[PDB]
RNA sequence: CCGAUAACGAACGAGACUCUGGCAUGCUAACUAGUUACGCGACCCCCGAGCGGUCGGCGUCCCCCAACUUCUUAGAGGGACAAGUGGCGUUCAGCCACCCGAGAUUGAGCAAUAACAGGUCUGUGAUGCCCUUAGAUGUCCGGGGCUGCACGCGCGCUACACUGACUGGCUCAGCGUGUGCCUACCCUACGCCGGCAGGCGCGGGUAACCCGUUGAACCCCAUUCGUGAUGGGGAUCGGGGAUUGCAAUUAUUCCCCAUGAACGAGGAAUUCCCAGUAAGUGCGGGUCAUAAGCUUGCGUUGAUUAAGUCCCUGCCCUUUGUACACACCGCC
């Protein structure tokens, strides 16, 4: 056990992350590499946990996006989500159920008698509500 | 007339007990008898999958 | 001597430094003794850093009452250069160099020379 | 008779002093020369 | 094949209850030419199960602190009671350990902390690694204080404590130790 | 009790008892306990554990 | 730390850090460390072994008369990061196991805001006030005392035995010290005398140059003893002999010959401890003219049990109550 992370090393790793996403990648001796120059860490011992920090980190980022965020993978989420719009609507049925005082709204409306709609049955008992309190 | 002593494998460790840390309850099965499986509490380090002895079947079981 | 400790102080986060701390300890015009602590800025304690980071000193004041016994602790400011502060910088301190963000990935060209 | 066959106290926050106690009292709120300062020499 | 002290072969040696079986170490794998190692087998919880169960009478052997240390002299001890067993009894020293430990492992145990009858309040049926545990000491204790204040030696007192142990005679300190706390374990069940 | 019992499935009874406590005794015995000034204000009895 | 979230961003402490240990047949090197190779020997060899074996025997920086850093030393660099795989987890923080690996938690040092009328005025040319200051509470000198014994308690050492004691042989360390301002006092090799304690000459070493290849103990292997307060124990006491010191009586210490006491594993209770650890076992430093049953370190041999819990004992946080706030050693 104790092996969990330092904001020392989290801080750090984030920064480094969201500077150089480009450059860096997703190979540990690569990373303690790139961190030597791209930040004056003062010990080896702190610059190998930050390294290992910015490994798990990227092999997240492969996946899906965490609180450590990057311009280019905002846009790609943005250019990805408009996705899957189907080819007919989900809101374009063929019938739609309508009660009766809803029709007596759109008639009011004006909009009323319209072949879509198809007027439902009433629900009758008028059994809503749950019983008050325990039991 | 006394039932026979049997053996059991352990299935998994439910966890620590008797206020001392000093036993564990398990989840035993039989292989006399796969189906019958009950919740039994020992004394010494457990890890799973272990076959045991049971001297007597039915002593009691408690939840945590 | 709040007026010198706080005069003190003042000149030393003049001078420049990260942080300082004084302590007055012991009995003026009263048989109890009090100790007085006048800090500001940034003071580590412990590790090796306190060492080449913080100068202290202590020193004795002979009054009529007694003695007054005085705590003097200067967190000194980073310097490269380390004539007037300490050489290496702080172990958890890490800085990371902006990038130029000078891309221009365009088109492939080829320049001659 | 504060004090036990030894000759340590028995109650320790009990001040044998008329002049002060436990807690420091200051003289004139730290007024004076040779004093402790106040809100006035701190500013 | 692996001559335990140049002899004493170990693929004749079984394990006869599944209980035991993957915590006796006399296989092949675990034999080994000697009863000494240097293994840190308590380098972390369950390392002692593939410890050979001989390095591990051997260090319960040395107990009551005037030897603490000694694992040579353990080792030459436990070589000569294994030797006296072998001309005594005609089977492998091995064979015998190994029946000694099924028949010393207290089947059961009791333990609680409330106001007990008798002994403790709460029957509980004990753990594999327990077994083994609590047969090698109660062994080493009858040995040791078979051997204290007479003219026969360690390695006899071992001899015919392993001897007793291994058939079951009501004369070993181990079986009868077993026996007390079963009994105590069955009157507060 | 229904290894002994003679009939084939006995529904064991059950005691029924309204308990009542004075503050003293509730809170000695742990009934009820000391709460925050803000979860004084609750009304709803602890959960059952029922799962 | 992650998450929830009227908070966001931080700082001290924790961590990070320094030292130490574990790995580098990779680098720099070494007649104050050596190793291989080779040459002279010395012996077993002769059956003949012959590039045979042993040599801490002598040598090859005797500087012209080999190389090399593996062993040793000490510098810089590396290496370990929960990094890889599987499982669990909000699938986050992380946790479990396994592989490769020297190592998958090596020990310390440092160490917050504060509090304890905690301890030291017998550490000080640190110090206020009081006391004494010539028949001194200054200072010196002689002797005694700090040890004094119906008794109680604490840290300890040695034992109670055969898992042993004695006798002999074999065989292995690492810390670290070593000749002095004052200051008088060092570690010791070698040879000789004595049985020992010791004594007498002759060096070496201000030190990886000499002690020293620290021939340590435990242990290992052989002898005797034989369950007997006994060849276990060595307490108490008699006599004698040496050493240091100006001085050994109230025995400084050491040696030799004698008596041989309790003690046959210890009530109620109670201490310390998780891996090179406990414990067994010796060796250095400090104290020191003489002094270790103490302490601080080092090495050797080397385990059982546990990878949990709040039962006992405590401590911390939250809620709560308060007439306390010099704060329950309170107030009343
Ligand atoms: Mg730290
Ligand atoms: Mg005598």
């Amino acid at each position: 056990m104790g092996r969990v992370r330092t904001k020392t090393v989290k801080k750090a790793a984030r920064v480094i992350i969201e500077k150089y996403y480009t450059r860096l990648g997703n190979d540990f001796h690569t990373n303690k590499r790139v961190c030597e120059e791209i930040a004056i860490i003062p010990s080896k011992k702190l610059r190998n946990k930050i390294a290992g920090y910015v490994t798990h980190l990227m092999k997240r980022i492969q996946r899906g996006p965490v609180r450590g965020i990057s311009i280019k993978l905002q846009e790609e989420e943005r250019e990805r989500r408009d996705n899957y719009v189907p080819e007919v609507s989900a809101l374009d049925q063929e019938i739609i159920e309508v009660d009766p005082d809803t029709k007596e709204m759109l008639k009011l409306l004006d909009f009323g008698s319209l072949s879509n709609l198809q007027v439902t049955q009433p629900t009758v008992g008028m059994n809503f509500k749950t019983p008050r309190g325990p039991v | 007339r006394v039932q026979p002593i049997k053996l059991a494998r352990v299935t998994k460790v439910l966890g620590r007990t008797g206020s001392q840390g000093q036993c564990t309850q398990v989840r035993v099965e039989f292989m006399d008898d796969t189906s019958r499986s009950i919740i039994r509490n020992v004394k010494g380090p457990v890890r799973e999958g272990d076959v045991l002895t049971l001297l007597e079947s039915e002593r009691e079981a408690r939840r945590l | 001597v709040r007026r010198a400790c706080y005069g003190v102080l003042r000149f030393i986060m003049e001078s420049g430094a990260k942080g300082c701390e004084v302590v007055v300890s012991g009995k003026l015009r009263g048989q109890r003794a009090k100790s007085m602590k006048f800090v500001d800025g940034l003071m580590i304690h412990s590790g090796d850093p306190v060492n080449y980071y913080v100068d202290t000193a202590v020193r004795h004041v002979l009054l009529r009452q007694g003695v007054l016994g005085i705590k003097v602790k200067i967190m000194l400011p980073w310097d490269p250069t380390g004539k007037i502060g300490p050489k290496k910088p702080l172990p958890d301190h890490v800085s990371i160099v902006e990038p130029k963000d000078e891309i221009l990935p365009t088109t492939p060209i080829s320049e001659q020379k | 008779d504060g004090f036990d066959s030894r000759g340590k106290r028995e109650f320790d926050r009990h001040s044998g002093s008329d002049r002060s106690g436990l807690k420091h009292e200051d003289k004139r709120g730290g007024s004076g020369s040779h004093n402790w300062g106040t809100v006035k020499d701190e500013l | 094949d692996i001559k335990l002290f140049g002899k004493w072969s170990t693929d004749d040696v079984q394990i006869n209850d599944i209980s035991l079986q993957d915590y006796i170490a006399v296989k092949e794998k675990y034999a080994k030419y000697l009863p000494h190692s240097a293994g840190r087998y308590a380098a972390k919880r369950f390392r002692k199960a593939q410890c050979p169960i001989v390095e591990r009478l051997t260090n319960s052997m040395m107990m009551h602190g005037r030897n603490n240390g000694k694992k040579l002299m353990t080792v030459r001890i436990v070589k000569h009671a294994f030797e006296i067993i072998h001309l005594l009894t005609g089977e492998n020293p091995l064979q015998v350990l190994v029946n000694a430990i099924i028949n010393s492992g207290p089947r059961e145990d009791s333990t609680r902390i409330g106001r007990a009858g008798t002994v403790r309040r709460q029957a509980v049926d004990v753990s594999p690694l327990r077994r083994v545990n609590q047969a090698i000491w109660l062994l080493c204790t009858g040995a040791r204080e078979a051997a204290f204040r007479n003219i026969k030696t360690i390695a006899e007192c071992l001899a015919d404590e392993l001897i007793n142990a291994a058939k079951g005679s009501s004369n070993s300190y181990a079986i009868k130790k077993k026996d007390e706390l079963e009994r105590v374990a069955k009157s507060n069940r | 009790i229904s290894e002994a019992s003679v009939f084939d499935a006995y529904v064991l009874p059950k005691l029924y008892v309204k308990l009542h406590y004075c503050v003293s005794c509730a809170i000695h015995s742990k009934v009820v306990r000391n709460r925050s000034r803000e979860a004084r204000k609750d009304r709803t009895p602890p959960p059952r554990f029922r799962p």
